């Protein structure tokens, strides 16, 4: 029987110590299964709060540049709250939309000469040249102040025309 | 890994009813067992499907293929359908070589589906860079892709539009190193073929444990049914149920210990695609020795392959 | 009653959540059991000693030892030739299933009217002065009239039989002498008269004997076991193949189904055993054919429902099992039924494997992967935002 009461009530020593023999080897396997168990259990849940306190420590403290690390877009900040048994971040995230098209050029020739967005893209609309910023369309006249000049344009592949405006000249006259 | 359930009761008993009988009394051994298998193979499908699903649109490569001299015929997908795989793909797949209630569950992603996802994200890089991962994918001619990375990396553009050719070349050949490399030279894969190794022969074990006689008669129940009468056979019997159980138990942990293990490794798999493919890392040696420049994923047997460029000075 | 009880009771809950629960394992089972042994050799001369022409003396029981053959006890027993059939320490039949080390026949002939002291805790004069047997023997006699061979005309002396003697007979003893047995006035010291007499008597069976006095041959089979050598009789059965069959080929036993093989056995090989020692196929020893086994057919049921709380229909899928044996509709993960197919595309809902997939009627599709979309790729143009949206997500993750 499975209640050893009944085996201390119902035998004499040496065949009740072999029953309870057999009861504690039993519930001595099923202890130790369950702990084992338990263990691999605590091994992966200290892995996630790891991988959570690394989630607080850079995201929610500070502006990830880990892509998807912090959430989906462009992360921008996370804040967080607590839970039962575990922690939930809210993240915001940058993401674009309502796209739209443009023609590019590596560079642009002027003087004889090729000329590289400083930080941005040239675009043009259908005629018009203009140097962008790469996560939003906000076109803005190509300038001496936002390219550099890098040599020649007889080795850029793809390289486009078009005039540099230089904002000396008007101040001068 | 492999998804493997196993039926306790046949693999303890195999048709045998007093032995289902004794184990039915013995308590509730069989459901822990399966259910873990269970959890650990719907694990190994959410590994796979976290890895490769990361884009919920499937991008096709143009027709026309001019990305500036760089030459990608030899990880973009196969029109002549080898399984649509690229021939890094074909050649990482044939570089690795693959009763008693142990069956084998068939993955939920297919080959073909997985070279479907690596190839809607080889393109997706390509057109659009680092944007198709932030969103909605931008087209870019792929120079000036290769300067914004330039850019990223500490290079001016000029660096790249005035060397394009010699870079171009030079991508191409080492596309072709990695190809012969691949070809030629064995132990590439040693990750994964270590992986299917160590599975294998853990059931090897298993199967081979199941003809040990634990100290009664005989390991085959059969025998012991039919030489001896109910109690001593039950005696028997029990006895081979305790060595069968604790084999079980043994194997279902030690399977669980790995799947803990691939579990990280496939976390470490998706970080790897999420920035090292759908973006630029600035974190060194993360994405490949080098400042890294782009990576490609490519799909393998029970695993991935991320060819990174990489800029090294010299 | 139905699957989705089954689940019902393999949660231990009333209401079921939309998916796929693995419920229970289907098994086929054995049908016509067969048992093969080889083509037919070496049976025990039991012939020699019942046909046998010649019968020794009761006091000169002729012994005989059997060993290193088969006997088959059935043909002596239905018989109906004898009128003597008494086996004790073992049953008189299912004596096909019992081997022993040796077996010795003790075989002589008496009148009918002695037939009777032969058996264990009897007296009489045969039994205490011609032969006397073991108290505890573990045997069987058998006897049977002889008349028309040991009764001839004008008397059948050749057959004697000892009448005095002093002592008993202990045990499995021959006793030859043919010293005159004395009466006492002297010792006869080789010399006869008064109160010395021959110890044996002729019977001097007639045609014309009585029933009682009618010759009978009996022979006493004692079975001594202590390696068996001499076992039970090879009516093997036919085989059947294509079907989930409980089999017996020379000792091996297993369940399978028998299927032809390809396979190429060596002559003197029998069966042949795949990787981790498990039987894979046996040569059938009657005909020498080599047959494969393979287990029939098993595999898991699980059992898919879009949930309690959207409806009671439910769908089977078998893992793994050609469902010829059992809206059935086949895929890599094995058969499903209930769910029918289409050839639509949907995300995946309720995952079954192989890239299919199940959602709710419960129709089985082909996961799609997502919307296709080629992007308008030129090496002059680029694509740039001119709005965006500030995405707030939700990560869970667990700490304690
Ligand atoms: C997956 C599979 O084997 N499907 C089988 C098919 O190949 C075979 O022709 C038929 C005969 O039973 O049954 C079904
Ligand atoms: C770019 O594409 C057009 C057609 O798509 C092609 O004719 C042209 O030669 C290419 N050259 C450059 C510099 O983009
Ligand atoms: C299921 O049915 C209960 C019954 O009261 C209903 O109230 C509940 O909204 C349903 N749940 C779902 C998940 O549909
Ligand atoms: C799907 O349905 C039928 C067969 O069941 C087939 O004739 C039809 O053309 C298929 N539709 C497709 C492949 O779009």
């Amino acid at each position: 029987s499975s209640v050893l009461n009944d085996i201390l009530s119902r035998l004499d020593p040496p065949e009740a110590e072999v029953q309870i023999d057999r009861l504690i080897t039993g519930r001595l396997q099923s202890l130790q299964t369950y702990v084992t168990q338990q263990l691999i259990r605590a091994a992966e849940i200290r892995a996630s709060a790891n991988l959570a306190a690394t989630k607080m420590s850079e995201c929610v403290l500070g502006q990830s540049k880990r892509v998807d690390f912090c959430g989906k877009g462009y992360h921008l900040m996370s804040f967080p709250q607590s839970a039962p048994h575990g922690v939930v971040f809210l993240h915001v995230t940058y993401v674009p939309a309502q796209e739209k098209n443009f023609t590019t050029a590596p560079a642009i020739c002027h003087d004889g000469k090729a000329h590289f967005p400083r930080e941005g893209v040239f675009v043009s609309n259908g005629t018009h040249w203009f140097v962008t910023q790469r996560n939003f369309y906000e076109p803005q006249i190509i300038t001496t102040d936002n390219t550099f000049v890098s040599g020649n344009c007889d080795v850029v592949i793809g390289i486009v025309n078009n005039t540099v405006y230089d904002p000396l000249q008007p101040e001068l006259d | 890994m492999t998804k493997t359930s196993v039926d306790c009761t046949m693999y303890i008993c195999g048709d045998s009813t007093e032995c289902s009988n004794l184990l039915l009394q013995y308590g509730s051994f069989c459901t822990q067992l399966n259910r873990a298998l269970t959890g650990i193979a719907v694990e190994q499908d959410k590994n796979t499907q976290e890895v490769f699903a990361q884009v919920k649109q499937i991008y096709k490569t143009p027709p026309i293929k001019d990305f500036g001299g760089f030459n990608f015929s030899q990880i973009l997908p196969d029109p002549s359908k080898p399984s649509k795989r690229s021939f890094i793909e074909d050649l990482l797949f044939n570089k690795v070589t693959l009763f008693n209630g142990l069956t084998v569950l068939p993955p939920l992603l297919t080959d073909e589906m997985i070279a479907q996802y690596t190839s809607a994200l080889l393109a997706g890089t390509i057109t659009s860079g680092w944007t198709f991962g932030a969103g909605a994918a931008l087209q870019i001619p792929f120079a000036m892709q290769m300067a914004y990375r330039f850019n990223g990396i500490g290079v001016t553009q000029n660096v790249l539009y005035e060397n394009q050719k010699l870079i171009a070349n030079q991508f191409n050949s080492a596309i072709g190193k990695i190809q012969d490399s691949l070809s030629s030279t064995p132990s590439a894969l040693g990750k994964l073929q270590d992986v299917v190794n160590q599975n294998a022969q853990a059931l090897n074990t298993l199967v081979k444990q199941l003809s040990s006689n634990f100290g009664a008669i005989s390991s085959v129940l059969n025998d012991i049914l039919s030489r001896l009468d109910p109690p001593e056979a039950e005696v028997q019997i029990d006895r081979l149920i305790t060595g069968r159980l604790q084999s079980l138990q043994t194997y279902v942990t030690q399977q669980l210990i790995r799947a803990a293990e691939i579990r990280a490794s496939a976390n470490l798999a998706a970080t790897k695609m999420s920035e090292c493919v759908l973006g630029q890392s600035k974190r060194v040696d993360f994405c490949g020795k080098g400042y890294h420049l782009m990576s490609f994923p490519q799909s393998a047997p029970h695993g991935v392959v991320f060819l990174h460029v990489t800029y090294v000075p010299a | 009653l139905d699957p989705l009880s089954e689940t019902k009771c393999t949660l231990k809950s009333f209401t079921v959540e939309k998916g796929i629960y693995q419920t229970s394992n289907f098994r086929v089972q054995p049908t016509e059991s067969i048992v093969r042994f080889p083509n037919i050799t070496n049976l025990c001369p039991f012939g020699e000693v019942f046909n046998a022409t010649r019968f020794a003396s009761v006091y000169a029981w002729n012994r005989k030892r059997i060993s290193n053959c088969v006997a088959d006890y059935s043909v002596l027993y239905n018989s109906a030739s004898f009128s003597t059939f008494k086996c004790y320490g073992v049953s008189p039949t299912k004596l096909n299933d019992l081997c022993f080390t040796n077996v010795y026949a003790d075989s002589f002939v008496i009148r009918g009217d002695e037939v009777r002291q032969i058996a264990p805790g009897q007296t009489g004069k045969i039994a205490d002065y011609n032969y006397k047997l073991p108290d505890d023997f573990t045997g069987c006699v058998i006897a049977w009239n002889s008349n028309n061979l040991d009764s001839k005309v004008g008397g059948n002396y050749n057959y004697l039989y000892r009448l005095f003697r002093k002592s008993n007979l202990k045990p499995f003893e021959r006793d030859i002498s043919t010293e005159i047995y004395q009466a006492g006035s002297t010792p006869c010291n080789g010399v006869e008269g008064f109160n010395c007499y021959f110890p044996l008597q002729s019977y001097g069976f007639q045609p014309t004997n009585g029933v009682g006095y009618q010759p009978y041959r009996v022979v006493v089979l004692s079975f001594e076991l202590l390696p068996a050598t001499v076992c039970g009789p090879k009516k093997s059965t036919n085989l059947v193949k294509n079907k989930c069959v409980n089999f017996n080929f020379n000792g091996l036993t297993g369940t399978g189904v028998l299927t032809e093989s390809n396979k190429k056995f060596l002559p003197f090989q029998q069966f042949g055993r795949d990787i981790a020692d498990t039987t894979d196929a046996v040569r059938d020893p009657q005909t020498l054919e080599i047959l494969d086994i393979t287990p029939c057919s098993f595999g898991g049921v699980s059992v898919i429902t879009p949930g309690t709380n959207t409806s009671n229909q439910v769908a089977v899928l078998y893992q793994d099992v050609n469902c010829t044996e059992v809206n059935v509709f086949q895929t890599r993960a094995g058969c499903l039924i209930g769910a029918e197919h289409v050839n639509n595309s949907y995300e995946c809902d309720i995952p079954i494997g192989a890239g299919i997939c199940a959602s709710y009627s419960i129709i089985a599709y082909t996961m799609s992967l997502g919307a296709e979309n080629s992007v308008a790729y030129s090496n002059n143009s680029i694509a740039i935002p001119t709005n965006f949206t500030i995405s707030v997500t939700t990560e869970i993750l667990p700490v304690s």
